[PDB]
């Protein structure tokens, strides 16, 4: 059960990081 | 002109097809007795794609029911839109496979597949310019999966140039009805990767989940789930039946969403889907349709697309709408969520607009994303398959029927090399 | 004197469905059009909308050609597999259309290169027309895909493979995008939610303004053979930016004071080009100005002087007389349900420059990226093609880029 | 174009917001069904600020209800104008905090606030140009104070460049509904001074005083209190919805009334507010609105400003008025009582006029004063906080949830230096 | 000859609503834009019988612009002229000068260019703004900066509204006035001040209106502009142009601040019982009970004065009347200037608009003078601006937008230097 919690935490962190990355990419496109 | 022959297999195929012919007959304005009673002119000129004029305005569907148990045939014949089929098209065995893929693929199929092929041939050459065949079946059952799969292989041997659609449901461990689901689904996919043209993957978890969350139904019987699947199938072949500002046939969608020949497993979604209590609290605009389309909690598969990347995507729109709004919305979702899309492919979204909405609605949409998140289920299945096959559970029920150990190893091999190629292209 | 028009594809005949509506509404002057047309497509859905439409009796039944099944956004399918059975029937009709004619100025073709029918059998029709007549002009008004606004996925493959034949077959090729026209309808026509119908209506305005010199008597007439000399300085450089003025609504038109000086200016700003490209990066090789309606030669003469003396835009070092004017007397007509107000005078400018060299370069990367990984190539190869023609069409556009850079210097 | 998304938290927030949406919808001529039935074209020009057109005249409010117990949600859908809210905007927990700021800010907030954030995101991106957010809540309860304050902090780090109004009633010893009021108020104010752009102090004690003397009501239920608060909220944002001779937007008010980033606690009053027995004997001119505005017994807080000094003040007038009269009245009340005003700022009063009165009156006004006397509440609350915390009363319900002791000491220090810093500029 | 008029801010375009109202009612044009050649200075002709004004309304808040789009004159103004932003500067000079100004002034410029290109003999521009706000102050100064670099030699008549000494509506307006004048100093060629309390007192005493709104204020401002452009629009016995004021009234390139007044502002009843001639209106134009800026020229010394005369006025008595003023000793002129007057007479009387509270007078005088009493107002502003700046009140809003503490001190000492400049020319 412990490893299951690790899975559902790492994906959520991974998801937040991917969303931040998209924001940065969008800003570069607008600024260029 | 362009022709679609319908083939339904097994209990799942028959009941899904029953609801399908209900909604298509209403769209073309045909009564349960078989005679035209519609109002608009538009509903007459494109009924040959699905019907045949017999005599005295009797339009009979171009369908083939196929199973091994009479309960499904009698339930079909009993209900409304049951007396519109030709009784000769109810090709029907007698013994029954019963969730044994070997029975439906080697023993019992061997005496039925001859009769179905006779009917489908006579029904195929009856029309002039065939567009393709349309099959609805399952991958957990025996007479649906095994016989339907064998029928797919024989058909692709005879007609190798014609198109082929397969609406197939796959089993998931959260909704697991039979015990031998992995043994069936793994072998069934082995044949689907080499025989079908494209497969629109379905599942019951997402369907039950959709009716809970978005539709907020209380008792979602199979009728409502089959109603949703039918609405998807009507949306995918609305371009042939009605004029639009931009048309996209079956072949047109296939070439724009399949970048490599073995990468033909899709996810499907339908919009708009709203609760009955909130149907009047909403607008009907293209941006609203797009927000509900690209929601990951709206696919009709239990595979979250945000767990991977989209290779391509498709949006078939129906209704009087401005094409500019269509392209701007597709471009907007292509720029803001840049990481979820593949990089060495710009323009991962093909779009199309038809001018006739489904009956009762103003504007609808159908989404077909070819993502690389679909590989989780194949891994989600293969881990179960190995769990049984490491220790030969239930294996003798198939071995004493003809399958040898090399067949299961081959099915694992094809499953494993497939999940690696999805992982490669992500 | 007559000129016949061919329309290919979903985009081609919808453009024609608006273009012919304008011709009938506009009309011995009719002799050049009355129709001398041919619609042809692989999907019967859009042609048979015409067969049951309001213009049932207007078109002779045979004219509306229609195949059995679509090429499905597949250049190879619409050029090798399915084209081969319908193109012969089409051109063996167009011949007897020309035999009906006596003083044929030329043909004019309407196609979009993104699709399979507009691109594939477009080029196929063009190749048999070039070997059959050779000398007679064939004006091709094509629709290239936009850089950022796009509806298909494999359209880079189609656009490159179509261009390789559009070079040496058509005589005068006018680019038209969809984003640029969308921007025009958003900016000037203030239509925030446009559809394909509005685009096709103002495309017809451009076509009508360049054939009105044949149809009606003006102060300075200009034939189709005139564009052949006055705008293409080299046999393989014929790709024209288009513009129009005044594109204006019904209320704004009355408020503003439309004249010759300011519309000659407005037809030169990049805010009014029909192709998404910035001619500030390029240098004008030649310009052509069709004036319709209430025009005296003095103010058009004065207007080209002010353009030459401005420095916001530059010309090539080769042409001091870098213009070709043309004046016609009859004003542009209006269509009920159309959005353009009635104007005493309008200007359709067709130029040639090196800004077009940017669109090809922009196109190259998108095609290059997909081709390197061999995306979608298996569809075209199984249709009948090979890896040879993909790579060789690629190097043809590479040569064209160096060509524009060399001539622009 | 300029847009306000509305957020209601807890039981206090839900009743306040309920009577608020009735008042605005009645001003814009929208019936309980939610369809337009007004007459003037002026009422349609500025409905984008608070509503979205759905279909066929259906206007839905741009509000989000957020709570923890379903009694408030069902009480909202029961009453009139209850059928206008979109049912999806009822984002909602199930367990209940129950007057425990730690339960409202650490345990139940951690799983509900992602949901309420997602609704707010959709509501913010659904519109084009945000003017600000509007949050109504209390400071004594738990599900309003702790959760709402966490929502404020989360939103401020998301959209930092937009305004934000929060209308908060605060506890007082004379109206003491719960026992842990200071432990909730002190921690809530600590977060408000560092997150919110501007706050509008309210209290229930002053509202009861208003209903006794000015309204002369027999039975002042909560409906009338919410009626007064709603009239104030409509009065301040009237400038964005209607044109006038001198328009003053929310940002224009914020920069004109806040001299220093920590001095953003205002006391509010509204005029005219008279009993039905004396409403017949009254006149409607500018001086009679002012001398009822600037009366100390009309403020909606229990902080008498003449026990302090005015930094700045503002009046928002509604109705066809003469701007000369408006300015000379502000001049008169500032010249006579010069001691009550700050000295190093001349012309302490910002004034504005709008040309649309509320229905039922010919001329009205709304006063917003940023005095320094608001520190009476901070000392008045902090001593009760100290009286329990010196002896560790009720502490374990806060401590055993995740909070430690330095949180209370830091909160004490920040509240204490805040009342100290108000006193220095005084 | 043509002159175009630009309006910035809430007060700016409201003033324009009264001006163009007065203009069409003077030249006999209905609000829709058609007649039932002197209109060429302000209206361009479509050639289809429609006349369009040479003006652009622009601001940052869409409220005041869109009632104009739907009033009676929906069809008079060309749509592109009525520029409008999306959100307000909110009484914040920096926000209008750097944050939001930088996006909107470039659209105004590429508009105003084709207004000038349609013109042939452009006399100049004339701008309307109130310095108390953020739009009229911030992007107004920014617009003047870019106008000076574009044209330079063309006149820019600035009719500005300064904040009143005691009657004020905003609280950060001292900051806005000082920073705005810092650039209005070296850009505007001729800048006319129009206070608000002075106009309030005129409507209270002269027009005997005890309850005036902004409508009457804007009405009489349009009357002064009409009296000032009649010399350009119509022929008289002795006319001046807009380039005349550049030379004849400002002795030094930094002293350009004029006190305006107009006479006779008389209600409908006094005119019936009272007499109009040139001598008494020449008197009434000088008394401080009729000035448009709260200052007293009795405390100052005149450099040069200007006198617009409208209606049935002969030139012999304007000379005799100005002679009587010089022989009086209540007002005195600077030692360096022996002659201090610039007179002008035009034939057309001021027309009246229905609904206004101005009577139909036979003759009128519009006086525009320059003095040193204007130095007292600027000093009066410095006391209360410096009052709050030392403690750094309200500075955090402007510095948070992207400014610093440097520009306050450097703008402060520049206008402080101007104080010393005014005192040394008066000696
Ligand atoms: N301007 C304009 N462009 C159109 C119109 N219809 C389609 N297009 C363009 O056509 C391109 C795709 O080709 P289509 O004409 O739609 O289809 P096709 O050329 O006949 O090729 P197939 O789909 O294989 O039949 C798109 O990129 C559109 O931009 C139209 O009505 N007006
Ligand atoms: N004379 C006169 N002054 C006016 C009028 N309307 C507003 N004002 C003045 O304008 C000043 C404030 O500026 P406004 O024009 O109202 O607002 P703004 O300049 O656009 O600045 P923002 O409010 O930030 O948009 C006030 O001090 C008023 O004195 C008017 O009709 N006549
Ligand atoms: N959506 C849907 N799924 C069905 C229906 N009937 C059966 N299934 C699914 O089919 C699977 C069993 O397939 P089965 O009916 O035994 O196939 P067959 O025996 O080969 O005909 C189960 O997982 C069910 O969830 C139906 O009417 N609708
Ligand atoms: N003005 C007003 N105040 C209310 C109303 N209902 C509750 N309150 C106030 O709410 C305070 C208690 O907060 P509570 O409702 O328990 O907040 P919550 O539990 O966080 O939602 C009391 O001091 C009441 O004065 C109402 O209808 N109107
Ligand atoms: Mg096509």
């Amino acid at each position: 059960e412990a490893q299951q919690n690790d899975i559902k935490a790492l994906r959520r962190e991974l998801e937040l990081k991917k969303a931040k990355l998209n924001e940065l990419h969008e800003d570069v496109r607008r600024k260029e | 002109m362009r022709e679609i022959v319908h083939i339904q297999g097994g209990q799942c195929g028959n009941q899904i097809g029953a609801k399908f012919w209900e909604v298509v007959s209403d769209e073309h304005g045909i009564d349960p007795t078989g005679t035209y009673h519609g109002d608009s002119d538009l509903q007459l000129e494109r009924i040959n794609v699905y019907f045949n004029e017999a005599t005295g305005g009797r339009y009979v569907p171009r369908a083939i029911l196929m199973d091994l148990e009479p309960g499904t045939m009698d339930s079909v014949r009993s209900g409304p839109y049951g007396q519109i089929f030709r009784p000769d098209n109810f090709v029907f065995g007698q013994t029954g496979a019963g969730n044994n893929w070997a029975k439906g693929h080697y023993t019992e199929g061997a005496e039925l597949i001859d009769s179905v092929l006779d009917v489908v041939r006579k029904e195929a050459e009856s029309c002039d310019c065939l567009q393709g065949f349309q099959v609805c079946h399952s991958l957990g059952g025996g007479t649906g999966s095994g016989m339907g799969t064998l029928l797919i292989s024989k058909i692709r041997e005879e007609y190798p140039d014609r198109m082929m659609l397969t609406f197939s449901v796959v089993p998931s461990p959260k909704v697991s009805d039979t015990v031998v689901e992995p043994y069936n689904a793994t072998l069934s996919v082995h044949q689907l990767v080499e025989n079908a043209d494209e497969c629109m993957v379905l599942d019951n978890e997402a369907l039950y989940d959709i009716c809970f969350r978005t539709l907020k139904l209380t008792t979602p019987t199979f009728g409502d789930l089959n109603h949703l699947i039918s609405a998807v199938m009507s949306g995918i072949t609305c371009c042939l039946r009605f004029p639009g500002q931009l048309n996209a046939d079956l072949r047109k969608l296939a070439v724009n969403l399949i970048p490599f020949p073995r990468l033909h497993f899709f996810m499907v979604g339908f919009t708009p889907l709203t609760s009955r209590g909130s149907q009047q609290y909403r607008a009907l605009t293209v941006p609203e349709l797009t927000q509900q389309m690209w929601d990951a909690k709206n696919m009709m598969c239990a595979a979250d697309p945000r767990h991977g990347r989209y290779l391509t995507a498709s949006a078939l729109f129906r209704g009087r709408m401005s094409t500019k709004e269509v392209d701007e919305q597709m471009l907007n979702v292509q720029n803001k969520n840049s990481s979820y899309f593949v990089e060495w492919i710009p323009n991962n979204v093909k779009s199309s607009v038809c001018d006739i909405p489904p009956k009762g609605l103003k504007m609808s949409a159908t989404f077909i994303g070819n993502s690389t998140a679909i590989q989780e289920m194949f891994k989600r299945v293969s881990e179960q398959f190995t769990a049984m096959f490491r220790r030969k559970a239930f294996l003798h029920w198939y071995t004493g029927e003809g399958m040898d150990e090399m067949e299961f190893t081959e099915a694992e091999s094809n499953m494993n090399d497939l999940v690696s190629e999805y992982q490669q292209y992500q | 004197r007559e000129v016949i028009s061919i329309h290919i594809g979903q985009a081609g005949i919808q453009v024609g469905n608006a273009c012919w509506e304008l011709y009938c509404l506009e009309h011995d002057a009719f002799n050049t059009f009355f129709p001398r047309c041919i619609f042809l497509d692989l999907e019967p859905t859009v042609v048979d909308e015409v067969r049951t439409g309001t213009y049932r009796q207007l078109f002779h039944p045979e004219q509306l050609i229609s195949g059995k099944e679509d090429a499905a956004n597949n250049f190879a399918r619409g050029h090798y597999t399915i084209g081969k059975e319908i193109v012969d029937l089409a051109l063996d009709r167009i011949r007897k259309l020309a035999d009906n004619c006596t003083g044929l100025q030329g043909f004019l073709v309407f196609n979009a290169v993104g699709g399979g029918t507009g691109s594939g059998l477009g080029s196929l029709l063009l190749e048999r027309l070039s070997v059959d007549y050779g000398k007679k002009s064939k004006l091709g008004f094509t629709v290239y895909p936009s850089p950022q606004v796009s509806t298909a996925v494999v359209e880079p493959y189609n656009s490159v493979l179509s261009t390789h034949s559009l070079l040496e077959h058509t005589d005068v090729a006018v680019m038209l995008d969809n984003e640029a026209i969308y921007d025009i309808c958003r900016r000037s026509l203030d239509i925030e939610r446009p559809t394909y119908t509005n685009l096709n209506r103002l495309i017809a305005q451009v076509i009508s303004s360049l054939t009105a010199s044949l149809r009606f008597d003006g102060a300075l007439n200009v034939d189709i053979t005139e564009f052949q000399t006055n705008l293409v300085p080299y046999p393989r450089i014929h790709f024209m930016l288009s513009s129009y003025a005044p594109i204006i609504s019904a209320e704004k038109a009355y408020h503003e004071q439309l004249s010759v000086a300011e519309i000659t200016n407005a037809a030169f700003e990049p805010a009014s080009m029909m192709v998404k490209c910035d001619p500030r990066h390029g240098k004008y090789m030649a310009c052509c100005l069709m004036y319709r309606g209430d025009v005296v030669p003095k103010d058009v003469n004065a207007s080209v002087a002010t353009i030459k003396t401005k420095r916001t835009i530059q010309f090539v070092d080769w042409c001091p007389t870098g213009f070709k004017c043309g004046i016609n007397y009859q004003p542009p007509t209006v269509v009920p349900g159309g959005d353009l107000a009635k104007v005493q005078r309008a200007v359709c400018m067709i130029s040639n420059s090196t800004a077009i060299g940017e669109i090809f370069s922009r196109l190259d990367h998108k095609f290059d990226l997909m081709y390197a990984k061999r995306a979608f190539v298996h569809w075209y190869v199984g249709e009948g093609m090979e890896e040879g023609e993909f790579s060789e069409a690629r190097e043809d556009l590479a040569a064209l880029e160096k060509d524009f850079e060399e001539v622009g210097a």
